[PDB]
């Protein structure tokens, strides 16, 4: 597995009660693994020695490899919002060159997955396990453009502002192309996040927002 | 007298548009600029074809050719000669009327010289001050340095002719000598190196063919159009050459033989082609390939 890299995410050194020494020692280590090409996984390893916990977590994670779909190899296929227990994650698909503007743990995992450009915000509890589980839960349940074309039978067309009105066909239905236009409501019933909308409403952001940071 | 065809003549614009061509991928090639996340729409085959039609409508407006004009004539008019003010000033005054609703070519920009002469501002002085008070995005007050022959040659080595011309349209006026100089230098470089494909599906192809027709050097463009299987374009180019040069030996020969289609190109080769021998060879080879394969 020379093509895979391992990264640590949390290391807890806790003392437990057992008759050997009265209070025994234990190290719980959460790690992540990935080849930077879509395959990644995480595991928890426990031992009395930190070295043993590293080995147990590292080899367990290679058995739980998710495959994450990347749009054009650099970003997620669509915005993703989810709550795993009390940890809320809100990811956004971004254009090339945007970089990884995310929680430091999400940057670590995204490099292992191979995502190069994305935005994410984490709210609620910052529990590392819930953030890792919640991240993989959302990234592994995302809908590729080809899947959407097959489900609805219609063409999936892309419109970039740097390409003008040129329609770009990114996915065509595998079977029979439909002829019923997808219903276009006059006013959508989408549930909007105040945090996303607040910006476009002209409300001042925090002094901490969009600061100059090193390349991620 | 039969009017000499113009660049904007509806007949000339038709022929120049056809030979130029269209390519939605080249016309709408991605710009290297600040980016935004793409949008996505689910569309049927009818909706997609409608969207492609709008893209072709926009590509037409994008390919609108820039004006081809003759070189402006120097402005040398003296409004007054007040000699009482001789020696009372060391520097020229330049006065610009900045009333908003006046066309820039109808504004009064005068110069009071140290000698006392009140004269109209020259063309170079007019363009500089109009940029200072009515600044145009893309244009700079002082002429950029990229237009120097050494710098332009660098852009040609990188095959950036469409850029040299897009910059020449942002900076200089169509009737200025600098505008004509750069265009005629770019068009001449394309000819020598046979780089006609660089300006296809661009707004600059028409002016290039126009320049070659007027200068009686369409040989290279015909040889290249034939080798690319664009023989309908080559025929249209020979029609435009027989339209701007009606009394030419080639135009009179085509009337005598009522030549059409591929015949027109053969007539040009024998009569007025600078390199007729090659036009026939390429034309013959095209016919052989078309006939042999199909």
């Amino acid at each position: 597995y020379e093509d895979f890299d391992t990264r640590i995410l949390e290391v807890r050194n806790v003392f437990n009660m057992t008759a050997k020494e009265g209070r025994k020692k234990s190290v719980r280590v959460l790690v992540a693994v990935g080849n930077g090409n879509g395959a990644a996984g995480f595991a928890i390893g426990k031992a009395a020695d930190r070295g043993d916990a590293f080995r147990k977590a590292k080899n367990r994670a290679i058995h739980y490899l998710h495959y994450i779909e990347r749009y054009e190899g650099h970003t997620i296929f669509h915005d993703i919002s989810l709550r795993f227990k009390r940890t809320q994650i809100r990811m956004k698909k971004q254009p090339r060159g945007y970089g990884l503007r995310c929680h430091r743990a999400i940057i670590t995992i995204c490099r292992l997955i191979g995502i190069k450009d994305m935005y994410a915000r984490v709210t609620g509890s910052m529990n590392m396990l819930n953030l890792t589980r919640g991240l993989f839960h959302g990234l592994a349940r995302q809908e590729t453009h080809q899947h959407l074309a097959d489900k609805k039978g219609l063409h999936v067309v892309e419109f970039r502002e740097e390409c003008g009105p040129l329609p770009i066909v990114v996915a065509s239905p595998h079977g029979a192309l439909s002829k019923e236009p997808e219903p276009e409501p006059e006013v959508p019933d989408t549930k909007l996040d105040w945090q996303d909308v607040k910006a476009m409403q002209g409300l001042k952001r925090s002094v901490w927002f969009n600061l100059k940071r090193p390349a991620t | 007298e039969v009017k000499k065809p113009a660049f904007m003549d509806e007949e000339v614009q038709r022929i120049l548009t056809k030979i130029t061509g269209l390519d939605l991928q080249k016309t709408f090639r991605p710009a290297i600029q600040p980016l935004k996340p793409p949008t996505y729409k689910l569309m049927t085959q009818a909706q997609l074809e409608e969207a492609t039609r709008l893209a072709v409508e926009a590509a037409k407006v994008r390919l609108k050719m820039p004006p081809v004009l003759e070189e402006r004539k120097p402005i040398n008019d003296v409004l007054a000669e007040d000699k009482i003010l001789e020696g009372t000033e060391t520097n020229k005054y330049v006065f610009t009327d900045i009333s908003y609703n006046i066309p820039h070519r109808e504004r009064f920009i005068v110069v009071r010289e140290p000698s006392g002469t009140l004269r109209k501002a020259s063309w170079e002085e007019r363009d500089r001050v109009i940029q200072i008070y009515f600044p145009k995005e893309g244009r700079r007050v002082l002429p950029p340095v990229i237009f120097k022959d050494e710098n332009l040659k660098t852009m040609y080595s990188q095959d950036r002719h469409a850029d040299v011309l897009n910059l020449c349209v942002a900076q200089f006026e169509p009737d200025s000598a600098e505008y004509i100089k750069v265009h005629h230098q770019t068009y001449e470089d394309i000819d020598r190196h046979g780089k006609y494909e660089l300006l296809r599906s661009t707004r600059h192809f028409g002016g290039m063919a126009w320049y070659f027709v007027n200068k009686k050097k369409i040989d290279g463009l015909l040889i290249d159009q034939i080798q690319r299987d664009l023989v309908d374009d080559a025929t249209s180019l020979v029609q435009l050459y027989h339209m701007l040069h009606p009394d030419g030996q080639s135009a009179q020969e085509a009337k005598e033989q009522a030549a059409e289609g591929v015949d027109l190109i053969k007539v040009f080769a024998k009569t007025e082609a600078q390199r007729g021998a090659y036009i026939e060879l390429a034309l013959q080879t095209y016919q052989e390939i078309v006939t042999s394969h199909s």
